[PDB]
């Protein structure tokens, strides 16, 4: 088994050292490849370390931009990616290599996801989303410029989850923004009460906003 | 230079059917292709090595085949389990190269999206912001536009989008549009609207309102 470190919120120019103790086997006996994953999107190959020698090899792109290492000591090799940027804003598996018989990569880590944004810890702003301007009439909840993720939404204390849909949040400008729908029967709103909770753990900020017919 | 195209990028299918993803190689890399499974949320896992040897604890159905230049994964027979992402990857020597993925997806009916459109909440509006925000959810496949228009012409900028991934209970798709504007911006102009390009229609379907309302 691999084991790699937690999630990481770095600044822009800074640095990140991330680490992945190796366990189970001889690590002087197998590379180590690097993996790349940008949210929503394919994977990348990095380079590896082979930890006997530690002699390294690297994706052209990524020369510079990453460097291994690896403490035969303690089972562990390293990551560190340097001068950071919004690209670099990615997950990142270790992953063994294979063996003389055949190589190819086997045993892949859980990974450990990068942030790169210049914010600090933001609470969010929550927004109602009533009907301006039929059988079912759909509300929401925007949620705009927090830091970092996660939020959670729910709607009526969990009691309305039909019909409901919680976007993944979008990053721009150092801040997060996702939203939240639900529909329901246009015969309940707005007689019967909806609520989003909108909890942001890293901030301890929970947030009650209740969806009202607009004012006219 | 080592190019792998992975074809198809998506990928309907039901439950029983068997598919085959494709992988082409830019040069003779002989059987060193390996293929991955990647669900929802986890790290990637082995399927084959070798091109075709499948790896310890997978299952028979999956097969792999092909040589040198053009390479194929198959599954006969599919399960529930057996949705998600799928990878190539080149594993002689440097680089190690991953086709671009494959998103296996559950098939359905095509669904026309159902559109509502939110004006700025005055909330909003206190903060010194405005935000218009159109959903369309339960719609297939997952294949959509969207337009933004203030007054009587586009508005490119100031839009972000998202997608949920594909429905536990009815198989859809949805999406979150939302275009942001300072409140003189938005104060400046009278109508929002936004406008649906999906195959359910040749028609796209136009939600909007007007400010002073």
């Amino acid at each position: 088994k691999l084991l790699e470190s937690g999630p990481e919120l770095v600044k822009p120019g800074a640095s990140v050292k991330m680490s992945c103790k190796a366990s189970g086997y001889t690590f002087t006996s197998y590379v180590m490849h690097w993996v790349k994953q940008k949210p929503g999107q394919g994977l990348e190959w990095i380079g590896y370390i082979n930890p006997y020698n530690d002699g390294t090899k690297y994706n052209e792109k990524f020369k510079g931009k990453a460097t291994l290492t690896s403490d035969k000591s303690s089972s562990t090799a390293y990551m560190e990616l340097s001068s950071l940027t919004s690209e670099d804003s990615a997950v990142y598996y270790c992953v063994r290599g294979g063996y003389r018989p055949y190589y190819a990569m086997d045993y892949w880590g859980q990974g450990t996801s990068v942030t790169v944004s210049s914010a600090k810890t933001t609470p969010p702003s929550v927004y109602p989303l009533a009907p301006g301007s039929n059988s079912m009439v759909t509300l929401g909840c925007l949620v705009k410029g927090y830091f970092p993720e996660p939020v959670t939404v729910t709607w009526n204390s969990g009691s309305l989850s039909s019909g409901v849909h919680t976007f993944p949040a979008v990053l721009q400008s150092d801040l997060y923004t996702l939203s939240s729908s639900v529909t329901v029967p246009s015969s309940t709103w707005p007689s019967e009460t909806v609520t989003c909770n909108v909890a942001h753990p890293a901030s301890s900020t929970k947030v009650d906003k209740k969806i009202v017919p607009r004012d006219c | 230079e080592l190019q792998m195209t992975q074809s198809p990028a998506s990928l309907s299918a039901s439950v029983g059917e068997t598919v085959t993803i494709t992988c082409r190689a830019s040069e003779n890399i002989y059987s060193y292709l390996a293929w991955y499974q990647q669900k929802q949320g986890k790290s990637p896992q082995l399927l084959v090595y070798n091109a075709k040897t499948l790896a310890e604890g997978v299952p028979s159905r999956f097969s792999g085949s092909g040589s040198g230049t053009q390479f194929s994964l198959k599954i006969n027979s599919l399960q529930p389990e057996d949705f998600g992402s799928y990878y190539c990857q080149h594993h002689y020597g440097t680089p190690l190269t991953f086709g671009a993925g494959t998103k296996l997806e559950l098939k359905r009916a095509d669904a026309a999206p159902t559109v509502s459109i939110f004006p700025p909440s005055s909330e909003q509006l206190t903060s010194g912001g405005a935000s218009v925000v159109c959903f369309l959810n339960n719609f297939y496949p997952k294949d959509i536009n969207v337009k933004w228009k203030i007054d009587g012409s586009e508005r490119q900028n100031g839009v972000l989008n998202s997608w949920t991934d594909q429905d536990s209970k009815d198989s859809t798709y949805s999406m979150s549009s939302t275009l942001t504007l300072t409140k003189d911006e938005y104060e400046r102009h009278n109508s929002y609207t936004c406008e649906a390009t999906h195959k359910t229609s040749t028609s796209p379907i136009v939600k909007s309102f007007n400010r002073n309302e």
